[PDB]
Protein backbone atom coordinates (compact mmCIF):
# COMPACT_ATOMS: atom_id res chain seq x y z
CA UNK A 1 0.00 0.00 0.00
CA UNK A 2 3.03 2.32 -0.19
CA UNK A 3 4.30 3.76 -3.47
CA UNK A 4 7.73 2.46 -4.42
CA UNK A 5 10.07 2.28 -7.38
CA UNK A 6 7.57 0.22 -9.43
CA UNK A 7 4.46 1.26 -7.44
CA UNK A 8 2.44 4.45 -7.70
CA UNK A 9 -0.99 5.57 -6.58
CA UNK A 10 -3.64 4.70 -9.20
CA UNK A 11 -6.00 7.50 -8.14
CA UNK A 12 -4.35 10.75 -9.12
CA UNK A 13 -6.30 13.59 -7.59
CA UNK A 14 -7.84 15.99 -10.04
CA UNK A 15 -6.30 19.42 -9.82
CA UNK A 16 -9.33 21.37 -10.93
CA UNK A 17 -9.00 25.14 -10.42
CA UNK A 18 -11.32 27.87 -11.77
CA UNK A 19 -8.43 29.10 -13.98
CA UNK A 20 -6.69 26.08 -15.55
CA UNK A 21 -7.22 26.44 -19.33
CA UNK A 22 -8.94 24.33 -21.96
CA UNK A 23 -8.55 20.60 -21.37
CA UNK A 24 -7.85 20.53 -17.65
CA UNK A 25 -11.33 21.91 -16.82
CA UNK A 26 -13.86 19.70 -15.02
CA UNK A 27 -16.25 18.25 -17.58
CA UNK A 28 -19.64 16.97 -16.45
CA UNK A 29 -20.60 13.92 -18.50
CA UNK A 30 -24.09 12.43 -18.35
CA UNK A 31 -24.62 9.16 -20.17
CA UNK A 32 -28.30 8.42 -20.74
CA UNK A 33 -28.69 4.70 -21.42
CA UNK A 34 -32.02 4.02 -23.12
CA UNK A 35 -33.49 0.54 -23.30
CA UNK A 36 -36.12 -0.46 -25.87
CA UNK A 37 -37.91 -3.50 -24.40
CA UNK A 38 -41.27 -4.55 -25.89
CA UNK A 39 -43.08 -2.39 -23.32
CA UNK A 40 -44.08 1.03 -24.73
CA UNK A 41 -41.70 3.96 -24.63
CA UNK A 42 -42.15 6.24 -21.63
CA UNK A 43 -39.77 9.24 -21.69
CA UNK A 44 -39.67 11.59 -24.72
CA UNK A 45 -41.19 14.78 -26.05
CA UNK A 46 -44.86 14.98 -26.98
CA UNK A 47 -46.11 14.38 -30.48
CA UNK A 48 -46.43 17.59 -32.46
CA UNK B 1 -63.98 -3.14 -5.12
CA UNK B 2 -61.04 -4.34 -7.18
CA UNK B 3 -60.99 -6.38 -10.36
CA UNK B 4 -57.57 -7.82 -11.11
CA UNK B 5 -57.32 -8.55 -14.82
CA UNK B 6 -54.30 -9.27 -17.03
CA UNK B 7 -55.13 -9.48 -20.74
CA UNK B 8 -52.69 -9.16 -23.71
CA UNK B 9 -49.75 -7.89 -21.69
CA UNK B 10 -51.91 -5.22 -20.05
CA UNK B 11 -52.81 -5.10 -16.38
CA UNK B 12 -56.28 -3.59 -15.89
CA UNK B 13 -57.27 -2.59 -12.37
CA UNK B 14 -60.68 -1.04 -12.12
CA UNK B 15 -61.99 0.95 -9.18
CA UNK B 16 -65.35 1.44 -7.53
CA UNK B 17 -66.27 3.01 -4.22
CA UNK B 18 -69.65 2.35 -2.68
CA UNK B 19 -71.19 3.19 0.70
CA UNK B 20 -72.47 -0.21 1.75
CA UNK B 21 -74.79 -1.28 4.54
CA UNK B 22 -75.87 -4.89 3.94
CA UNK B 23 -75.48 -7.51 6.66
CA UNK B 24 -74.02 -10.72 5.23
CA UNK B 25 -73.92 -11.44 1.51
CA UNK B 26 -73.32 -9.70 -1.78
CA UNK B 27 -76.18 -7.30 -2.52
CA UNK B 28 -78.99 -7.36 -5.08
CA UNK B 29 -77.76 -4.51 -7.24
CA UNK B 30 -75.66 -3.48 -10.21
CA UNK B 31 -72.38 -1.60 -10.46
CA UNK B 32 -69.92 -1.10 -13.26
CA UNK B 33 -66.29 -0.57 -12.37
CA UNK B 34 -64.32 2.27 -14.18
CA UNK B 35 -60.61 2.05 -15.08
CA UNK B 36 -58.32 4.14 -12.95
CA UNK B 37 -54.99 2.71 -14.04
CA UNK B 38 -53.96 0.66 -17.03
CA UNK B 39 -50.50 -0.86 -16.87
CA UNK B 40 -48.64 -2.32 -19.88
CA UNK B 41 -46.54 -4.63 -17.73
CA UNK B 42 -45.78 -8.28 -18.38
CA UNK B 43 -45.62 -9.92 -14.96
CA UNK B 44 -46.49 -13.45 -13.90
CA UNK B 45 -47.64 -12.73 -10.31
CA UNK B 46 -48.03 -15.92 -8.28
CA UNK B 47 -48.71 -14.85 -4.70
CA UNK B 48 -50.50 -12.06 -2.92
CA UNK B 49 -51.32 -10.93 0.58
Amino acid sequence: GVEGFNCYFPLQSYGFQPTNGVGYQPYRVVVLSFELLHAPATVCGPKK
Amino acid sequence: EFVFKNIDGYFKIYSKHTPINLVRDLPQGFSALEPLVDLPIGINITRFQ
